[PDB]
């Protein structure tokens, strides 16, 4: 199967370069060009340029002012994108695609990456504190709250990812350069507190991981 | 550049029913019969997805510089951000994107109040939670009341996108004080008006029970 794989998040600070990777798999990668497209948030995405992995031709989105510098390793068929004094304003998920053809003649996008997030900030790493919210003595919801993190991403599971069903995890909210989410989920009234329901949070960019089990309130 | 904008911003469409999304070029896109349009599907949290190059439940129409894009007819799994294309010109630009809602029945908001767990109050703060959950249509307001008068500041709001499974929303606000201004009060209210009902849906502790 076609595979594109990108690096993984990246928290830098403002004015240095930062050097994303796409190593694709499943097709002769230097035969197809190789896209790279910003999405600064759902309702913008912004072409930044179109690399030729066979000949090491470029085609740019002037908009980006130079600053973005497409090379490949055709030995590891990965193909680089660097950007450069970076701001703020290049906070993004950043993609690859392939250009492929599906209609004769019209460049296309077919196969994209699963996206490179970058934060542009300042800020300093900070682990999560993971609070439970066990409910007082149907249905019943109980919720974790991670509060106080930076950067972005944790991942919130339940019972170590077998409870899937009746979950909601929810968007990290940005505050004095840190994060909040809370994620609930919902049970069947006879499994908790009768069996254990623990919220697992893991926070990369600080090397955290956190269980907290709920407890019912005493 | 060629600029491509979308009509509407959003749209709300019943299972079985045809969606119909607009997308306008500044100028022409086709040369020698063909149009070098593209439309795009982004479900949350994943990349774009090629759906239709140039021009079965999906299908591209138009020429020039009017294309449209149909879905039909329109399931669960639809909902997702819908985004246009162009491959007439370097350099290739997008539209703004277009948000297909699934039109379901109403659902009242699950709502579930939390006080600060004991390890967050050991620390000097306190956050309320409120979550309310599985509710349509996505039109929802919160209110927190503190002893029965109204609290604006501290509140933070966060909400999901629709499930891909049955159309629904979820929302979570978190209300947070310090430890001590808390302390100083006993009924913490999360108050939800939501079309399913006249009255506003109140969930509530007392902190000395």
């Amino acid at each position: 199967q076609v595979q594109l794989q990108q690096s993984g998040p990246e928290l830098v600070r403002p004015g240095v370069s930062v050097k994303i990777s796409c190593k694709g798999s499943g097709y002769t990668f230097t035969d197809y060009a190789i896209h790279w497209v910003k999405q600064s948030h759902a309702k913008s995405l912004e072409w930044i340029g179109v690399f030729s992995t066979y000949y090491g031709n470029t085609n740019y989105n002037q908009k980006f002012k130079g600053r973005a510098t497409m090379t490949v390793d055709k030995s590891s068929s990965t193909a680089y994108m660097e950007l450069a004094r970076l701001t703020s304003e290049d906070s993004a998920i950043y993609y690859c695609a392939r250009k492929s053809y599906y209609v004769d003649y019209v460049d296309a996008m077919d196969y994209w990456g699963q996206g490179t997030s970058v934060t542009v900030s300042s800020a300093s790493t900070t682990p999560p504190s993971v609070y439970p919210l066990a409910p007082g003595s149907s249905m019943v919801t109980l919720g974790c709250l991670v509060k106080g993190y930076f950067p972005e991403p944790v991942t919130v599971t339940w019972n170590s990812g077998s409870l899937s069903s009746g979950v909601h995890t929810f968007p990290a909210v940005l505050q004095s350069d840190l994060y909040t989410l809370s994620s609930s989920v919902t049970v069947p009234s006879s499994t908790w507190p009768s069996e254990t329901v623990t919220c697992n949070v893991a926070h990369p960019a600080s090397s955290t991981k956190v269980d907290k089990k709920i407890v019912p309130r005493d | 550049d060629i600029v491509l904008t979308q009509s509407p911003a959003s749209l709300a469409v019943s299972l079985g029913q045809r969606a119909t999304i607009s997308c306008r070029a500044s100028e022409s896109v086709d040369n020698y019969g063909i149009s070098f349009m593209n439309w795009f599907q982004q479900k949350p949290g994943q990349p774009p997805k090629l759906l239709i190059s140039a021009t079965a439940r999906f299908i591209g129409s138009g020429s020039g510089t009017d294309f449209s894009l149909n879905i039909h007819p329109v399931e669960e799994d639809d909902t997702a951000m819908y985004f246009c294309q162009q491959s007439k010109e370097v350099p290739r630009t997008f539209g703004g994107g277009t948000k297909l809602e699934i039109k379901r029945t109403d659902a009242a908001p699950t709502v579930s109040i939390f006080p600060p767990s004991s390890e967050q109050l050991t620390s000097g703060g306190a956050s309320v939670v409120c979550f309310l959950n599985n509710f349509y249509p996505k039109d929802i307001n919160v209110k927190w009341k503190i002893d029965g008068s109204e609290r604006q500041n501290g509140v933070l709001n966060s909400w999901t996108d629709q499930d891909s499974k049955d159309s629904t929303y979820s929302m979570s606000s978190t209300l947070t004080l310090t430890k001590d201004e808390y302390e100083r009060h006993n009924s913490y209210t999360c108050e939800a008006t939501h079309k399913t009902s006249t009255s506003p849906i109140v969930k509530s502790f007392n902190r000395n029970e």
